[PDB]
């Protein structure tokens, strides 16, 4: 609502550096994608 | 249910204090779950420049192992409970919560007994952890969010402990020391500035009697920071390789307590949060996000609060492309000067919902309830309950959000954090001349 | 034209009346000031001695 | 606001001939005077009767005028 | 009756020589200007065509034969719903700016 | 500090700035007008026509 | 590598302006005295040079320098027929430019309206401190008339008209000031005219039809750079005519009597241009009233973007407007005529019933009639 989600995102732009093997820790997906795009609230995904 | 009802009936943060100063404090409603959490009152804000990073270090070495539970063992036990443990600390905070199913309360509370008072600080992993500490403040880098906002604190905070990041300078990470991290441990850990916080279905008794048979053993029953300054600067990282330029402009904000907070969150409220994958685009009521939906010169931007205790930065970032700061800039300035001096009641009733909203929907689920806990009992002192939330939200109107953003806003030299290509970003004349509105 | 008066319109009038009004007020003290009005300056302390 | 962000277009033949062979004046009188005088026929009833009515008032008045400048019995 | 007249107009206004209907010679306004754009490609073309006519004629000074004037019966309104809809659409914005 | 005070009372508001512009000319012509006046005056003390018209 | 045309900073403007730019394809004739106004300025300025060649602004010598001008320099006369015939034609081709953007519905434009309304201003100023120059019986008397008229301002009346006047009558400081200001302000009008035709660039054009030519522009150079100097050939020739044949036409022989502040003519009428506002000032009895009535007849242009109501931008396609729209035409030249003649009892009724009818069509008249055949077809 009020909340932006968190993860403010911006199209023609590069992700976050992860060269760490803690950074990589869970990136692997267990449960599948789930879009999810909404008014007043930014789209983000979940895996 | 008439909403003020709802408020009324939400459980109470019960609140208790050990001899040892320990505030343990619960939030028992229904749940089978629990998060509890040491709340340390630490962090680089209570650091000296030799000293600045060690708080991060603490923070990793903290989960590896205790002498109690050498090394993985501690993993060992989190895991095959269930358990979520986690982390974070931040400038003026630092936090280990254990998420885990309220059956096992008792466990967990010994477990967090081990990791903030009986670490372990074992040299080898002291090497292994400085070099993923390396990696990682390479990795961030690459944040440019996380970045510019430290690039905020360092120019708006200069000569400071403020301005300290939370990492600390690379060079730190290599020249931290077994003793310098014991130190630290045995000087900002201290009981009387720990918040033992547990929300979900965690019996206030059950809890106090936990703390009283694990975390007895503590520090009995000075460094309490200094009163830093705001200073009007900028920081200009100009780089023409990053596609977007990230800008963060703020301005002093109110103190933790400083009730002044509520009308400025509504004011914030008002200007509210945009980017390019939002829904209405050119509708929403905010003037800024209608202007960027009309004519795409936004990508991403919201207004930040952060509020320290005797100081706070309140303002807002934008990410946008090189040829659209400027407009950026006017843009946000003049909202801001409108609602200085003429703020008008729709607008100040939206931002009031806004609030109301906002502050309603982040107490869900027992990690931001414990958070909000472990957090109330060292900022405000207290656990603000909602209906106070609800009662302060009341009587903010639109001549209190006038006066108050004429007393933080107009006419006050701002601070600009600007990294990538952000040579279309008007100098700090520009800037500090927006701040005052001839018209006017 | 009827998309002035109403709620919100009043209280942009009402918050803008005294800067506006002041303004006018700042307006009628430079021209009095620049045109030297006697008839004002009559009634001010110091400024009798120019006639 | 030059040549090419000026609107959207579709399905528009134009032909057209080079000053060079075609006559400057094509039957000039023959299709000119039936054209002027259907012109004048479409505006002439709204915009001559404004301007008579003013050479009446003109004309009078100055009768009027000269009128009022002569003699009285007495 | 009020047809009557209002048929007299119809012809004394004269577009209908130059083949325009109605809408063709509205005066292009903010909201003109979005009901334009709304339209659907077919009657966009149209419309464009047919103003290129009309601009074609009076630069000739002349008018079409009298066989293709655009009837008064057969003046069809494909801009007033778009308009319309445009016109309460902007009311709406400006009861809610009240 | 008096300059804070001043500036609460009358700096912050461009409309307060524009009324002090214009009162400040208003007083000080009168003031420079005099001091410049008296100025020259006592320079050329004895040499204009003021001096001198009480004589005749 | 890229064509001088669109390459040079300075071509670029001029490109832009009269080569490239997109213009109606049914433009009428109408539309060439935008054209006519700018020629004429520059004869304006280049006659109105070589008349202050040879010309002492002076109560003593003005008129024996005019005199010597038209009877001893080399085709002097030539010049100075010329400059006064190409004022008069200048202000016919402003009326004519009035009243086509008033037909076809160009004051939808705004900023070039009231920048032509600030233009038509300027210019009637400088055309009476031109016709005050000459130094004649009725320069100096309709000098003294006029700005007698600014002492209906209440207050400030009498010391703007002696400030006006340079001093306490129409005399030596009144005509030198007059002669400088004649000169400066032709230089405000061409930069006025500059900022009206970049203003005027941004919209395109008004055809005569009203819609939008947008899809039917074409190249300026090939057409109307031709169509324009056609249409300044026949300038030049109802000037020529003018200048050749009857010189002092348009124009009050007792002129030609050197200014005497002690004879006030038998008529003191201004020039021809003048006296349909001149006249308005006369139907009004008050003195206050009527200069307000007279300022407020130029200022009603103005007003008429705001007060057009028919959803039609041109008036091609309503008749029953323009029928107001001749009538009014026909009250422009009562009022003229008025103005020219005496203030008697057949004359001054009908000074007042003109002035009337004149402000009812532009305020009332034309608006409720834009309402009625909007109702008239179905919208
Ligand atoms: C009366 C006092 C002035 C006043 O109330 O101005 C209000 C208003 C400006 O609006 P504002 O909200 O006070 O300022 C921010 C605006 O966004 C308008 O400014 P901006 O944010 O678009 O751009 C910032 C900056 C950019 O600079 C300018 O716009 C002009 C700077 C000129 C500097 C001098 C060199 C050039 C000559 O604006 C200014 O410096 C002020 C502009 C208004 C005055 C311009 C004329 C000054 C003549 C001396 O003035 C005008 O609109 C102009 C007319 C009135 C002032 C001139 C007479
Ligand atoms: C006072 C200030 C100065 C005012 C004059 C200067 C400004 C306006 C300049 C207008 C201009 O350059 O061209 C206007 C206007 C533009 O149309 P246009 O080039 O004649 O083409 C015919 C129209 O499309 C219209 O065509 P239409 O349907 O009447 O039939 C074809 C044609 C044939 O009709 C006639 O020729 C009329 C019958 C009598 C001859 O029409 C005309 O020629 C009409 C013009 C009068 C002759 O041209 C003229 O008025 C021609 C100059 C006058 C006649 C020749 C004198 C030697
Ligand atoms: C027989 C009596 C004369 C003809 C009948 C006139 C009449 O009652 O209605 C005019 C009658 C109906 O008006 P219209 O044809 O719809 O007018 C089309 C344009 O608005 C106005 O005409 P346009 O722009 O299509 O074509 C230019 C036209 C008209 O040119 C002008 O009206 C401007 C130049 C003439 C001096 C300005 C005062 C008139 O020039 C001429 O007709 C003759 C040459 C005039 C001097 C050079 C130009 O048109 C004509 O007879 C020809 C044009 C008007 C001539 C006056
Ligand atoms: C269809 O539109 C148009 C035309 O003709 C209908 C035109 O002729 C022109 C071109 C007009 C002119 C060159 C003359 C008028 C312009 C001015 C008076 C502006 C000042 C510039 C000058 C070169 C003239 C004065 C020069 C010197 C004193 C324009 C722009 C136009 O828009
Ligand atoms: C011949 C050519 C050369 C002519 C002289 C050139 C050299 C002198 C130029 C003028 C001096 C510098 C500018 C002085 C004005 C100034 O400070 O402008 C910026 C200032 C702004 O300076 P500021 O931004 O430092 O202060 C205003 C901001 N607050 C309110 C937050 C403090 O402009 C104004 O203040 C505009 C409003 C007030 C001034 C205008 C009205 C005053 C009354 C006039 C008389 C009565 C009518
Ligand atoms: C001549 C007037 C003085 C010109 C030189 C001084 C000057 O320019 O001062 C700055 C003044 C205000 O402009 P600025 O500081 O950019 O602030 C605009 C609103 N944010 O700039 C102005 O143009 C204001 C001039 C007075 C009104
Ligand atoms: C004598 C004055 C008029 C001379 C020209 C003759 C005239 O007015 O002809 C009619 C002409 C018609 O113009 P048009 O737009 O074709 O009309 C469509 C009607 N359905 O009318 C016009 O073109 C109207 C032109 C109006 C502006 C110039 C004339 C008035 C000047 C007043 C000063
Ligand atoms: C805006 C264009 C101009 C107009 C409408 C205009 C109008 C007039 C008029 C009507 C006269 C009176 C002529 C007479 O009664 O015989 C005149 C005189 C004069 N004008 Fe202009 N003028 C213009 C431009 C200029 C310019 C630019 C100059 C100077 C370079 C100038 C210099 C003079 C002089 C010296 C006289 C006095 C000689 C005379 O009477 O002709 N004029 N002007
Ligand atoms: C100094 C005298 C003037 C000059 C040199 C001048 C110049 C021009 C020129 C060259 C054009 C383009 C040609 C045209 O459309 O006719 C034009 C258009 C225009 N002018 Fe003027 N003008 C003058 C006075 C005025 C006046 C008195 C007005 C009315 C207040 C005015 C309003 C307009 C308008 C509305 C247009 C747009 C006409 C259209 O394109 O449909 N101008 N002007």
């Amino acid at each position: 609502a009020a909340l932006p989600a968190t993860s403010e995102s911006p199209v023609l732009d590069a992700k976050r550096s992860f060269l760490c093997r803690e950074s990589l820790s869970g990136q692997a997906a267990g449960r599948p994608l789930v879009a999810s795009v909404g008014l007043n609230v930014p789209a983000s995904v979940r895996y | 249910a008439t909403y003020a009802q709802a408020l009324q009936s939400v459980p109470e943060t019960q609140v208790s204090q050990l001899d040892n100063g320990l505030r343990v404090a619960s939030e028992q409603s229904s749940q089978p779950t629990c998060t509890v959490g040491v709340w340390i009152d630490a962090g680089s804000r209570y650091e000296n420049e030799k000293n600045n990073g060690a708080g991060y270090f603490v923070e990793h070495l903290a989960f590896k192992g205790t002498k109690n539970r050498p090394g993985s063992a501690l993993e060992k036990e989190v895991e095959s409970m269930g358990a979520h443990l986690n982390a974070y600390s931040t400038r003026e905070h630092t936090a280990y919560y254990i998420k885990a199913l309220s059956k096992d309360l008792p466990k967990a509370v010994e477990l967090l007994a081990d990791i903030v008072q009986n670490c372990s600080l074992e040299d080898s992993q002291i090497e292994k952890e400085r070099d993923v500490i390396l990696q990682e403040l390479q990795e961030n880098d690459s944040s440019m969010r996380d970045v510019v906002f430290d690039y905020l604190h360092a120019t708006a905070f200069q000569g400071t402990p403020l301005a300290q990041s939370v990492e600390g300078p690379s060079e730190n990470v290599r020249k931290l020391s077994r003793a310098d991290l014991t130190e630290y441990v045995s000087q900002h850990y201290k009981a009387p500035r720990m918040v033992l916080a547990a929300a979900g279905g965690v019996e206030h008794r059950q809890l106090l009697d936990l703390a009283q048979k694990h975390f007895s053993s503590l520090s009995g029953t000075v460094p309490a920071f200094t009163p830093c300054r705001f200073t009007g600067s900028e920081i200009r990282h100009r780089d023409d390789a990053l596609p977007l330029a990230h800008v963060a402009i703020a301005v002093e904000g109110p103190g933790w307590a400083n009730p002044d907070n509520v009308p400025l969150q509504v004011a914030n409220a008002i200007i509210g949060h945009y980017d390019s994958t939002y829904g209405g685009g050119t509708h929403m009521s905010s003037t800024l996000a209608s202007v960027a939906a009309t004519r795409k010169l936004c990508q991403s931007f919201q207004t930040f609060n952060i509020c320290y205790a005797e100081t706070g930065l309140l303002g807002a970032h934008f990410v946008c492309d090189n040829m659209s700061i400027d407009d950026m800039m006017f843009f946000l300035q003049g909202q801001w000067m409108r609602l200085c001096t003429s703020a008008t009641e729709s607008e100040v009733v939206r931002g009031k919902n806004i609030l109301r909203n906002a502050l309603v929907s982040h107490l869900d689920g027992t990690t931001p309830v414990c958070e909000d806990i472990g957090r109330s009992l060292l900022t405000y002192g207290r656990r603000i309950p909602l209906a106070e939330w609800e009662s302060r939200i009341a009587e903010v109107d639109a001549s209190v959000v006038r006066e108050v953003c004429s007393k933080y806003f107009y006419d006050q030299c701002p601070a600009v954090a600007g990294l990538g290509p952000i040579e279309q970003l008007p100098d700090y004349n520009r800037i500090r001349s927006g701040m005052f509105w001839l018209r006017f | 034209l009827s998309r002035f008066l109403g709620p919100r319109y009043r209280e942009l009038a009402r918050n803008w009346i005294p800067t506006a009004s002041m303004w006018g007020a700042v307006g009628a003290v430079g021209l009095v000031w620049a045109t030297d009005w006697r008839l004002i300056l009559d009634w001010v302390p110091y400024i009798n001695g120019k006639f | 606001r030059e040549f090419g962000h000026l609107t959207r277009m579709r399905h528009v033949i134009t032909y057209s001939l080079s000053p060079f062979e075609q006559r400057a004046f094509p039957h000039y009188f023959t299709k000119g005077i039936p054209n002027v005088l259907r012109r004048t026929r479409a505006c002439i009833l709204r915009v001559a009767p404004p301007f008579v009515v003013f050479y009446l008032v003109y004309t009078w008045g100055t009768q009027e005028f000269e009128k009022s400048k002569r003699k009285n019995p007495a | 009756w009020l047809e009557g007249i209002r048929k007299w107009y119809y012809n004394a206004a004269g577009f209908n020589k130059l083949g325009l209907m109605r809408d063709d010679t509205i005066y292009e306004d903010d909201d003109v200007k979005e009901a334009i754009r709304r339209l659907p490609e077919n009657l966009y073309n149209d419309r464009v065509f047919r103003i290129k006519r009309a601009l074609d004629l009076t630069m000739r000074q002349q008018i079409l034969p009298k066989e293709q004037w655009t009837k008064y019966e057969e003046d069809k309104f494909y801009l007033e719903p778009y308009l319309k809809e445009v016109i309460r659409e902007r009311k709406e914005r400006e009861e809610w700016a009240k | 500090t008096l300059t804070a005070r001043l500036y609460s009372l009358l700096f912050r508001r461009t409309s307060t700035f524009a009324l002090t512009i214009a009162v400040g000319a208003l007083f000080f012509e009168r003031a420079f007008d005099q001091g410049a006046d008296a100025i020259y005056e006592h320079i050329n003390q004895g040499k204009l026509w003021k001096h001198i018209k009480h004589k005749y | 590598m890229t064509n001088i045309r669109k390459s040079h900073p300075l071509m670029k403007i001029i490109n832009n302006a009269f080569i490239d730019l997109p213009a109606p394809s049914n433009i009428s004739s109408w539309w060439n005295f935008g054209s006519l106004l700018g020629i004429c300025l520059i004869l304006q300025i280049l006659t109105g040079l070589f008349l202050a060649m040879h010309y002492t602004s002076d109560t003593t010598t003005a008129f024996s320098s005019v005199t010597h001008i038209c009877r001893d320099v080399n085709y002097g006369w030539v010049i100075r027929y010329l400059h006064a015939n190409g004022a008069s034609m200048f202000f016919i081709c402003l009326f004519i430019h009035v009243g086509r953007g008033l037909y076809y519905g160009s004051y939808m434009f705004l900023e070039t309206w009231n920048i032509g309304v600030v233009l038509l201003f300027t210019v009637m100023a400088t055309a009476f401190m031109g016709y005050v120059l000459p130094w004649g019986q009725m320069s100096f008397w309709g000098a003294t008339v006029i700005t007698n008229l600014l002492s209906a301002i209440p207050y400030i009346g009498t010391d703007l008209v002696e400030w006006i006047w340079g001093g306490f009558s129409v005399d030596k400081a009144t005509l030198t000031r007059f002669f400088a200001f004649h000169f400066i302000l032709p230089f405000i009008i061409t930069a006025l005219a500059a900022v009206h035709l970049l203003f005027l660039h941004e919209t395109g054009s008004n055809n005569p039809t009203g819609i939008s030519s947008d899809m039917d522009k074409i190249p300026f150079h090939p057409y109307y750079t031709i169509k324009d100097i056609l249409g300044a050939l026949f300038m030049m020739l109802i000037l020529l005519i003018l200048v050749l044949f009857s010189p002092d036409l348009l124009g009050d022989p007792d002129n030609y009597t050197p200014a005497n502040p002690l004879n006030t003519p038998p008529h003191i009428k201004p020039e021809w241009y003048f006296l349909f506002a001149y006249a308005i000032l006369r139907s009004i009895p008050n003195k206050l009233g009527g200069v307000l009535a007279l300022v407020a007849s130029i200022l009603i242009l103005i007003l008429m973007p705001m007060l057009h109501t028919s959803k039609q931008r041109s008036m091609m396609f309503r008749p029953l407007s323009q029928c107001l729209f001749w009538m009014l035409v026909a009250d422009l030249i009562t009022l003229t005529w008025i103005g020219g003649q005496p203030v008697e009892h057949p004359f001054i009724i009908i000074g007042q019933l003109a002035s009337i009818l004149y402000f009812l069509i532009i305020l009332v008249l034309m608006p409720i009639t834009s309402i009625i055949e909007n109702n008239l077809l179905k919208w």
